[PDB]
């Protein structure tokens, strides 16, 4: 059936109308990256705001003796 | 005659004993100890590189 694919057609259609029109807050409204900028800064929030997209380094050490 | 005898047998090992034990015991407590004070620096050692290996691929 292709009345049933043509509608995955014809949203695939729209997976290249859209896709090759833009998509994110396009073909699609601002309403994306309101949202957007937050979650992804959630995401910042889940990794804390621990910048990761700077490479880290790393500890030089001793614990205690005498 | 028999008391003095039994008197000197004891004195005589006696001192033997004591200092041959005060020796033995010196040289084994710290070339023991020579060790441990190793052994203590240095797990400290391990321990960071360990973490180090797992701290950075965190």
């Amino acid at each position: 059936l292709d009345p049933v694919q043509k509608l995955f057609v014809d949203k695939i259609r729209e997976y290249r109308t859209k896709r090759q029109t833009s998509g994110g807050p396009v073909d699609a409204g601002p309403e994306y990256q309101q949202d957007l900028d937050r979650e992804l800064f959630k995401l910042k929030q889940m990794y804390g705001k621990a910048d990761m997209n700077t490479f880290p380094n790393f500890t030089f050490e001793d614990p205690k003796f005498e | 005659q028999l008391e003095e005898v039994k008197q000197a047998s004891i004195k005589q090992i006696q001192d033997a004993i004591d200092m041959e034990k005060s020796q033995q015991a010196l040289v084994q407590k710290r070339h023991y100890l020579f060790d441990v004070q190793r052994n203590n620096i240095a797990m400290a050692l391990e321990v960071t590189y360990r973490e180090r290996l797992h701290r950075v691929y965190r």
